[PDB]
RNA sequence: CGCUUCUCGGCCUUUUGGCUAAGAUCAAGUGUAGUAUCUGUUCAUCAGUUUAAUAUCUGA
RNA sequence: AAGGUAUGUAUCAAGCUUACAAGUUAUGUAUUUACUGACCU
């Protein structure tokens, strides 16, 4: 299912800060319902601490909207070129965008 | 057989320890992760009392597990409402 | 001839440590050697040296 | 019993019927519901022991094997001086179980 | 008095050393009745309601 | 043939060796986590 509360978010924070980066199985022997993929999966898409997980600009979105409309779908290849990069916060601005385009 | 290619294993080894055992290791261990990771905070406010639970001091709050108390260092900020404390540790800035 | 739950369904679905979980199956491929023991161990295709088990 | 607290005891007056226990169930005690120092007979009322009811196990309800008793404990606090200890009901456990 | 260098001590990364194919793999629990605890969360003057006392309703 | 039934210590003789050199309480809830009852096929 990957539900991924709180109790968890906090002590991968703490074994991701212990253990390290290409290291994932020795931390997923700690949580007792996760497997090291969903660990990859949680601490490269909500707990990095590069992630700017607020802050809409002005900048990146007319960026996007011309920049999703080059490759229209595969917002993966364009995560790293806006650098919000989570790859789904993008989805969520021009899904956001176009419906603040359509109201 | 492959007595070079076959999944090795020593001798008297005992085996892997059943579902009990290995969780109350993990119980263990991740007690010895959050004491070290507080430790390496250096936080003055993590008490753990007569039976194996945690409390925040200041905040007088019981926290059965690890992740109960180091997610509880968020809410509630009684963590700068000493503040209040700090003036009257000193009346001024 | 064998029937017995080589399927094994979940098995009773316990720990396996690491050569029990990858290693071969020694049993049938000793029951099959006990099967043909008489044309395996047969007396007479050199003639030399035989060893009798203990007991 | 002591453990599901939503069931109920017949309680009417004890007869001479004694009472039966499952095979499941045989040492348990009726009240305090434990192992040890059984000391006094199960007197069941009629109704309680009537016809198909007859033999059948005070607790469970499935065919009896051994007589039924209580404690020491609950023999001392005379807790067998009540009613006839037959449990009436059936309630939301080995019917939901059932339907699982 | 000041300045550069030298040596002794008060000391703030030291994990078992290196290399292979990150060496290699792995990691099942239910249902029932109840509690405790975090996080989230929010907290103008009568009259009778109610409560041990307190705190909803209605009143201007 | 090796590759599997470990090796590493501490006392106790034959094997082998020379036969030699030698005077802030608190609520309502969304909500996990812990805990209880010899609860249960
Ligand atoms: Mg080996
Ligand atoms: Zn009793
Ligand atoms: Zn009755
Ligand atoms: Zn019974």
């Amino acid at each position: 299912g990957g539900v991924w509360r709180n109790t968890e978010d906090e002590i991968l924070k703490a074994a991701v800060m212990k253990y390290g980066k290409n290291q994932w199985s020795r931390i997923a022997s700690l949580l007792h319902r996760k497997s090291a993929k969903q660990c990859k999966a949680r601490w490269y898409e909500w707990l990095d601490p590069s992630i700017k997980k607020t802050e809409w600009s002005r900048e990146e979105e007319e960026k996007l909207l011309h920049l999703a409309k080059l490759m229209p779908t595969q917002w993966r290849t364009i995560a790293p070129i806006i650098g919000r990069t989570a790859a789904q916060c993008l989805e969520h601005y021009e899904f956001l965008l176009d419906k603040a385009a359509q109201r | 057989m492959d007595f070079q290619h076959r999944p090795g294993g020593k001798t008297g080894s005992g085996g892997v320890a059943s579902s009990s055992e290995s969780n109350r290791d993990r119980r263990e261990r991740l007690r010895q992760l959050a004491l070290e990771t507080i430790d390496i905070n250096k936080d003055p406010y993590f008490m753990k009392n007569h039976l194996g639970s945690y409390e925040c001091k200041l905040c007088l709050t019981l926290h059965n597990n690890e992740g109960s108390y180091l997610a509880h260092t968020q809410g509630k900020k009684h963590q700068t409402n000493l503040a209040r404390r700090a003036a009257k540790e000193a009346k001024e800035a | 001839w064998e029937k017995a739950s080589g399927f094994e369904e979940s098995m009773k679905w316990k720990k396996l440590t690491n050569a029990q979980r990858s290693g071969l199956n020694q049993i049938p491929n000793r029951r099959f050697t006990l099967w043909w023991s008489p044309t395996i161990n047969r007396a007479n295709v050199y003639v030399g040296f035989q060893v009798q088990l203990d007991l | 019993a002591k453990h599901h607290p939503d069931l109920i005891f017949c309680r009417k007056q004890a007869g001479v019927a004694i009472g039966r226990l499952c095979e499941k169930c045989d040492g348990k005690c009726v009240i305090c519901d434990s192992y040890v120092r059984p000391c006094t007979l199960v007197r069941i009322c009629d109704e309680c022991n009537y016809g198909s009811y007859q033999g059948r196990c005070v607790i469970c309800g499935g065919p009896g094997v051994s007589d039924a008793y209580y404690c020491k404990e609950c023999t001392i606090q005379e807790k067998d001086r009540d009613g006839c200890p037959k449990i009436v009901n059936l309630g939301s456990s080995k019917t939901d179980l059932f339907y699982e």
